[PDB]
RNA sequence: AAGGGAGGCGCGGCCCUUCCAAGGCUAAAUACGCCCCGGGACCGAUAGCGGACCAAGUAGCGCGAGCGAACGGUGAAAAGGACGCCCGGCCGCUCAAAAGACCUGAACCCGGCCGGCGCCGGCCCGCCGGCCCCGUCUCGAAACACGGACCGAGGAGCCACGCGCCGCGGCGAGCCCGAGGGCCCCGCGGCGGAGCGAGCGCGAGACGCCCCGGGCCCGCCGCGCCCCUGCGGGCGUGC
């Protein structure tokens, strides 16, 4: 029997066709 | 690290642990939460009461810094003062000088009872009590006060 | 305790208290865990293309043409699986893997100490690879103002005594035995010292000998302090900077050292002191076994167990 | 062929050693260990076990608890394989001597302030090693949240809360409220 | 250790930089010791080869001096006179085993106008540099 | 319509707090391909872009919309093959070396010379003994169940986020490289610290090495009794 907290986490949007919703940190010492 | 996984001690195996008879194919209970009164009934029932239905009044706009409220117990009063001085306030226990702790100051604003206090006259001004704590408070010869 | 103070010569010229900050305990695992965490954190990502495999047009052909069932461009050419020639990965690449690591900032704190505390030890130094046969301390602090020629900064590293650690870096450069010389890592050297200044400029005739680096007493780095995770480096210290050292930990902001405790020298002390002695007691004496043989063989055989003789013998 | 099941249990695993990589817990462990091999005391037995600990085996003890357990026996040593913490709450702390394998700041600086003592593992295998007037203590080992919820939440005998967030009615009204 | 950061560090860069370079480069590219007599005369250390200088060779198989004859610039080589592979006839013609210009000092320079004025050039920028200095 | 709008539950009335719609302009902090510049624990010719090759969106295919390959490497130097003899071959020539249309040059398969006529075990060696075709689904496969002529190279549990539990490190009634500002320095929330109740709200000490149980305290539901500022306070009883 499992005994866990349900995730309350939303299913990803548009990961290969609409707009671009990732956002990268790689410039951030720039 | 994937050079210490379980995944890997699994190379000439055919199937991954995952078995013959049954094997590992995409979805064979459903996606998500899904059949919670069907046929998950078994697990929603013995591990997650009161997940279906609705229960109590709603609110449409909470107004969360009205609703805050914070409080301190009386077994913390003393823990405000700094250590350099309680010592002093100990010794010397004074009706004509007796320390005064405003606790709004340091973020509280009910005073609840917990605890007990040390033998020394004290004033202590919040905006709410609880019984005990006044009752704990004026017993030990220390009055309570409210602030702004 | 003091440290000595050398000149640009090799004489001795001062003294100066010992540091507080090399009385930290000795942590192998901690250095390695934040030395991990920090090396990891260099990283430039690197992914596939997002388009790679997927911009020709292919569709299976289905059963009942007597071939298998993938994706095929018109023609009849295998495409989209990861086993066809030209087809896409299984699992791509992809930036959006983490790269970097958490450390808390008591835990490389601690790091940074324990590199340093490590540092000070004639035999963790030897022990890691540099050449300390002709060295007058390990903690070495010596005067030197201002450097400037490289011929002067290797007169001084001459008169300390220094010399064969930059030779072995010297005399080591080659080129690496793999890929990596066709990706601007063609050429490996060895480490040698570490020179820390603080108020002298130094860098402009330390630079350029082969195996030293320049660090400024203000802000060390454990990358430098421990190469290849391995604590024990050879530090070249300025009078300045090692008279500042206190100061830099005094600047650091609620922030105490921890604690120094004991080695396994001194727990032998301990135990074969005459306090440990004093309670032993001597346990009781072990069984003594033989292996099975046939006492009715002989007479002496049966003699151990029936010396009457009652019993024959055979 | 031979009958070694009927009878007969299957054997058992317990910690035999210590997994920290800290070389202060290998050395004191190693030298209990030894102690105990020469002398037998139970005392050193008990002490060798514990030092074994996963921690959460090992929960912290205050100086309020101890000060409460040590009292009318002030005069023992009071020997705790765990951190000891400060508890602001009790405005007087009483002189103790206490030896444990941390301390914390404020609590070493209480301790002294009363007057007593803060001693180590070594500095306890040094003057003794057979903890001969010391008492062994220890904090409770079920004051975790994570074991409230151990269970079935849900069963008509459980006394145990659910995990997550709730929000209906359907058996969470008692009995008779499925 | 360098610190200009336009000028690549990228092997790959820097031999398509070699290759595909342009004729002026490549003919800076193509340079020269002068000895020790011409060094002293002229106060300068090194010179584009050309026609007309007269070349002393070492560190190969073919050792000599001789004079430039042909300037192969696609191949940075330099065709001098007298040496050559080694023909099969009596009669047959000459053919140059070609020398790389690096693998010579140049003895005694072809001199013009421009030759001369480069020179001088150069000279007084090395003067600029030696007083800074 | 005339004074009007809003105050996260409708309608009507009285207030309070706070704004002025139905017209307009405006820098900065923010986001980004083509092309240029620098870097990389990335790929190394069936990989990496479809495209590393003097002529790739090329050759080729489709009425058309459109589809779309394969092919990198002599040698330091072309020195890219003298002379002689037969009528393409032989000798030998350049070169360190033919590396001779080219680096190395495996397997499957084949031609000439030489030797002999499946695995395991004993013996020196052709005798004796044992041995069904693997992989798979299956109660059950040597199956007249399915896949597999041969060989090479490629070929399938990785990554991101969320939840639970366990281990280890640091500090501990506290803890914490947010963002940002000057591998170093400074840096808010937040989470923990008190729960229970639909809600008005009220609000925990008494015991205990540890664990388990008992008892008692806090809230929700009910009920004796006394009282001050009162459908409020105190003190008790019960699941
Ligand atoms: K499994
Ligand atoms: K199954
Ligand atoms: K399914
Ligand atoms: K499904
Ligand atoms: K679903
Ligand atoms: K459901
Ligand atoms: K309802
Ligand atoms: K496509
Ligand atoms: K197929
Ligand atoms: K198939
Ligand atoms: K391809
Ligand atoms: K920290
Ligand atoms: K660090
Ligand atoms: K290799
Ligand atoms: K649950
Ligand atoms: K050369
Ligand atoms: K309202
Ligand atoms: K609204
Ligand atoms: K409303
Ligand atoms: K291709
Ligand atoms: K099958
Ligand atoms: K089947
Ligand atoms: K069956
Ligand atoms: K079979
Ligand atoms: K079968
Ligand atoms: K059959
Ligand atoms: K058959
Ligand atoms: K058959
Ligand atoms: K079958
Ligand atoms: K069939
Ligand atoms: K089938
Ligand atoms: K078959
Ligand atoms: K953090
Ligand atoms: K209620
Ligand atoms: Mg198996
Ligand atoms: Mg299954
Ligand atoms: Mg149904
Ligand atoms: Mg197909
Ligand atoms: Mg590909
Ligand atoms: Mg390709
Ligand atoms: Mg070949
Ligand atoms: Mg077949
Ligand atoms: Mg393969």
């Amino acid at each position: 029997g499992r005994n866990v907290a349900f995730s309350n986490m939303r299913r990803y949007k548009c990961t290969n066709k609409g707009p671009n919703l990732i956002k990268n940190w790689f410039n951030q010492p720039a | 690290p994937t050079r210490i996984r379980k995944s890997r001690k699994r190379r000439g195996h055919r199937q991954m642990g995952y078995g013959r008879v049954g094997g590992h194919r995409k979805h064979p209970s459903g996606r998500g939460k899904a059949g919670g009164l069907q046929h998950k009934r078994t697990s929603f029932d013995k591990y997650h009461p009161g997940y279906f239905g609705k229960l109590g009044m709603r609110n449409y706009h909470v107004r969360r810094n009205i609703e805050y409220n914070p409080t301190i117990n009386i077994d913390k009063i003393w823990s405000l003062i700094p250590e350099e001085q309680r010592d002093g306030f100990l010794q010397r226990k004074s009706t004509t000088e007796a320390p005064v702790v405003d606790v709004t100051r340091f973020g509280f604003f009910k005073v609840l009872g917990r605890g007990s206090l040390p033998q020394c006259p004290i004033i202590i001004k919040a905006r709410y009590f609880s019984s005990d704590a006044e009752k704990k408070l004026r017993e030990v010869g220390g009055v309570p006060l409210l602030v702004p | 305790p003091t440290v000595k103070v050398f000149g640009p010569t090799g004489t001795q010229v001062a003294e100066l208290p010992r540091p507080k900050v090399f009385n930290v305990p000795l942590r192998p695992d901690i250095i390695n865990f934040v030395h991990t965490q920090l090396r990891k954190c260099l990283r430039t990502p690197y992914a596939v293309s997002r388009y790679a495999g997927v911009q020709c047009t292919a569709h299976s052909w289905g059963p009942g043409r007597a071939v298998a069932r993938l994706p095929r461009k018109h023609g009849g050419i295998g495409a989209y699986a990861n086993f066809a020639r030209g087809g896409h990965m299984a699992h791509p690449t992809t930036v959006i893997r983490r790269w970097c690591r958490k450390v808390n900032l008591n835990q490389r704190r601690y790091a940074v100490a324990s590199a340093l505390a490590a540092s000070a030890n004639a035999a963790l130094v030897e022990a890691r690879g540099h050449r300390i046969a002709d060295v007058p301390s390990i903690p070495l602090v010596v005067d030197t103002d201002n450097v400037t020629k490289t011929k002067d900064a290797l007169a001084i590293i001459k008169a300390v005594g220094v010399l064969r650690d930059v030779e072995r870096c010297k005399d080591s450069r080659h080129i690496r035995a793999g890929r990596g010389k066709m990706r601007n890592r063609r050429y490996i050297t060895r480490k040698g010292p570490l020179v820390i200044y603080n108020t002298e400029d130094v860098a402009r005739g330390f630079r350029n000998l082969p195996g030293v680096d320049l660090c400024h007493v203000s802000s060390i780095r454990l990358l430098e302090l421990a190469p290849g995770s391995h604590p024990g480096r050879l530090i070249l210290w300025t009078k300045s900077a090692f008279a500042s050292l206190d100061d830099v930990y005094a600047a650091k902001q609620n922030y105490t050292l921890p604690r120094s405790c004991i080695t396994q020298t001194d727990i032998e002390r301990i135990l074969q002191s005459d306090a440990v002695q004093k309670t032993f007691v001597p346990k009781r004496d072990p069984l003594v076994i033989e292996r099975k043989v046939d006492p009715f063989s002989s007479k002496e055989a049966l003699a151990r167990l029936d010396p009457s003789g009652t019993v024959m013998p055979k | 062929g031979i009958d070694l099941k009927t009878g007969i249990k299957k054997r058992k695993v317990e910690r035999k050693e210590p997994k920290s990589p800290n070389p202060y817990i290998r050395l004191l462990h190693n030298a209990f260990k030894v102690v105990y091999e020469n002398t037998g005391e139970d005392f050193t037995k008990v002490l060798t076990k514990r030092l074994c600990l996963s921690k959460t085996n090992r929960p912290v003890l205050s100086v309020s608890r101890l000060a409460h357990l040590m009292h009318k026996r002030e005069d023992k040593i009071a020997v705790v394989a765990s951190t000891v913490t400060n508890d602001e709450r009790l405005v007087t702390i009483p002189r103790m001597t206490i030896c444990a394998l941390k301390f914390s700041a404020t609590a070493r600086s209480r301790i002294e302030k009363a007057g007593g003592r803060c001693m180590s593992f070594d500095e306890l295998l040094a003057e003794k090693p057979t903890g001969d007037n010391c008492v062994l203590l220890q904090g409770r080992r079920s004051c975790r949240a994570v074991c409230k919820k151990f269970g079935s939440p849900g069963r008509p005998n459980s006394h145990v809360k659910p995990k997550g967030e709730h929000k209906g009615r359907r058996g969470a009204r008692g009995r008779h409220s499925w | 250790m360098k610190l200009n950061s336009a000028v690549t560090a990228s092997r790959r860069k820097c031999r398509k930089a070699y290759f595909t370079a342009n004729a002026e480069t490549r003919a800076k590219m193509m340079s020269s010791r002068l000895s020790k007599e011409l060094r002293a005369e002229h106060k300068i250390k090194t010179m584009p080869i050309r026609r007309g200088d007269i070349v002393e060779i070492f560190t190969g198989g073919h050792k000599g001096t001789g004079k430039v004859v042909e300037v192969r610039r696609r191949d940075y080589k330099i065709c001098v006179e007298g040496i050559n592979q080694k023909a099969r006839n009596p009669e047959a013609k000459p053919v140059p085993y070609p020398i790389h210009p690096s693998n010579c000092i140049i003895k005694e320079l072809y001199m013009n106008g421009s030759r001369y004025r480069a020179i001088k050039r150069r000279q007084e920028r090395n003067a600029e540099r030696l007083a800074r200095i």
